[PDB]
């Protein structure tokens, strides 16, 4: 239909700590979901404070939660998380001011941008209830204070309730068009993956979904997310004949990023890794039994390992499947254009 | 015709009932927090009232306007320090839990959401209170030193119970406490301290003259 887009003219203060719950009005469905802590990040001291490095500025918001019916949940993400999906997604040039170990002059400030953004495909808004994007703010860096707000910019795109049919209605329940594509970027948190040279077992990615990539970034308890520790990584298809889909060595996997995403590596410790290149398409696990695919890494240290995946789910998905051959070609068309909507 | 059949059938239920957890700091800063639970189906779980405060807590048949109670639309029920507000399958459009007008300030509660929402079965939907008045013997500070890193805020009314103990007996220091227009300073032994206090009475210093362990709570 028409996409269109906006900024919602109600802000909110990014202050320590705290919880700020937002409501994203459900006028048409939405497309992307922009937000910006825009501001300044003030020092008073008389000795210039320099601005602690990554993931600077991205933890100044610890945590993300864009869902609905308050439930259902389409995004979560931590700043940190977010904010290297969006540096990788976008050739290191997402907004993100000031850069880390950035001195704030002594009682005297610089500038704070920085920016998230939840791809939704085409995310039908108007049928569902409350979509609320919650963002958990975390602390305020160390001698210097945040002065900022959130600018919700929403992308709507006038689906109307013709074209809703001609891409194959609504679903078995008809809460949805038939031809849905949620978005859900859910990221799980492993702790103290023990340090080894041969890839030690992180985590399963668990069912319910099509997996497009997958961003691993480890955190030493000294270095942050600038250490080096992530030495091997491994995709093993556990479930069938076991298999490596991926072996490669964190340099090299840190290389496919270079050609890849055409960026210099986030950090030492981080790197994507897109199904569609070791698969055939996309990952999918909608049906496949849970633990059927598990991702390992050799650790220098033992420290926490942070995976952040980029998936989305089919809520008709064997309406999809059992759809005739003939509506599934223009079915399955819409379903493929809105899954690569959702990169970011 | 008469008709005689018999049919042993298995069913199964797979409806999806997605988890909910929401706790928002509910004060005079934070007047109200909403959690959104949709229309359309049904939630089932706690509204925990974990703090000093008392709240107001308004569940609304109709979404995208309220903020009071729309009349017949939504129902209210106040909720004071630990009575827990119990749903079993009553469809909600939204939650709002105002921070009451009429508590003592300062005090807040941290309303925690933790139920799910299913689909709306065909029972009854239901709401009560679960632990209606703990007594509370409602505890402030625990630390150790000779002062307090903080001031207090004295939740109810009641006694005012300060228990210092130490190697020692005897007179170990002082405590001020203020209301409103009044401050008073009080005496403080090992042991038990014992004051009356009215509600929203803050503890504004302490000052022992030896390292004590230093146990706050108000008998309510």
């Amino acid at each position: 239909g028409e996409i269109y887009t906006e900024t919602l003219q109600q802000t909110y203060a990014w202050t320590a700590g705290t919880n700020i719950p937002i409501k994203i009005p459900r006028n048409n469905f939405i497309r992307k979901i922009r937000v910006q802590l825009i501001g300044s990040i003030s020092n008073s001291g008389t000795a210039a404070v320099t601005l602690p490095s990554a993931p600077f500025p991205y933890n100044l918001v610890q945590t993300f939660n864009l869902s609905y019916e308050g439930s259902k949940t389409l995004y979560s993400v931590s700043g940190t998380g977010l904010g290297i999906l969006m540096y990788y997604t976008t050739k290191g040039q997402n907004p993100a001011y000031p850069a880390p170990g950035t001195s704030v002059p002594a009682s005297g400030s610089v500038n704070l941008n920085v920016m998230w953004e939840f791809d939704l495909a085409r995310f039908p808004a108007t049928m569902v209830q409350n979509i609320i994007l919650s963002i958990l703010t975390g602390q305020a860096p160390s001698g210097v204070s945040i002065n900022a707000s959130f600018y919700i910019t929403i992308t709507y795109e006038r689906v109307t309730a013709q074209e809703i049919l001609s891409e194959g209605g609504l679903g078995a329940d008809g809460e949805m068009p038939l031809a849905t594509v949620l978005p859900k970027v859910i990221e799980i948190p492993t702790f103290n993956v023990p340090a080894s040279s041969a890839p030690i077992h992180v985590a399963y990615l668990q069912p319910g979904q099509i997996y497009k990539r997958q961003l691993v970034y480890v955190i030493n308890s000294t270095s942050g997310i600038n250490n080096t520790d992530p030495t091997e990584y491994e995709l093993k298809i556990v479930r069938g004949v076991p298999t490596d889909k991926i072996k490669v060595s964190w340099a090299a996997l840190q290389a496919e990023n270079q050609a890849e995403y055409q960026v210099a590596p986030y950090s030492g410790a981080s790197a994507i890794i897109d199904f569609r290149k070791y698969f055939n398409g996309d990952l999918d696990l909608t049906h496949a039994p849970s633990d059927s695919i598990e991702y390992d890494l050799a650790l220098q240290n033992q420290d926490n390992v942070y995976s952040l995946y980029v998936s989305y789910v089919l809520p008709y998905y064997d309406q999809l499947a059992a759809l005739p051959a003939q509506v599934a070609a223009i079915v399955q068309q819409y379903v493929a254009r809105q899954k690569r909507r959702i990169k970011r | 015709e008469v008709f005689k059949e018999v049919k042993e059938k298995f069913e199964r239920y797979k409806f999806d009932v997605v988890y909910v957890d929401r706790e928002y700091p509910v004060s005079s800063n934070n007047l109200n927090v909403f959690f959104e639970i949709g229309e359309r189906n049904s939630f089932s779980g706690l509204l925990i009232n974990e703090g000093q405060a008392v709240i107001d807590v308004l569940l609304l048949k109709k979404s995208h306007e309220g903020l009071s109670p729309i009349p017949g639309e939504g129902t209210g029920i106040q909720l004071s320090a630990g009575q827990i507000l119990k749903f079993y399958n009553v469809p909600i459009a939204e939650i709002i839990v105002e921070y009451d007008p009429s508590n003592v300030s300062g005090v807040s509660s941290n309303v925690k959401l933790k139920g799910t929402i299913h689909p709306l079965f065909e029972v009854p939907s239901q709401i009560s209170i679960e632990n209606f008045q703990p007594t509370e013997n409602y505890l402030i500070y625990s630390g150790f030193g000779t002062s307090l890193p903080q001031t207090y805020t004295i939740p109810a009314n009641g006694y005012l119970i300060i228990s210092i103990t130490n190697t020692s007996t005897g007179n170990i220091g002082q405590i001020t406490l203020t209301i409103g227009s009044t401050t008073m300073t009080f005496n403080l032994q090992t042991g038990e301290n014992k004051i009356p206090v009215i509600a929203g009475t803050q503890i504004t210093n302490l000052t022992l003259t030896s390292s004590s362990a230093i146990l706050i709570y108000e008998e309510v």
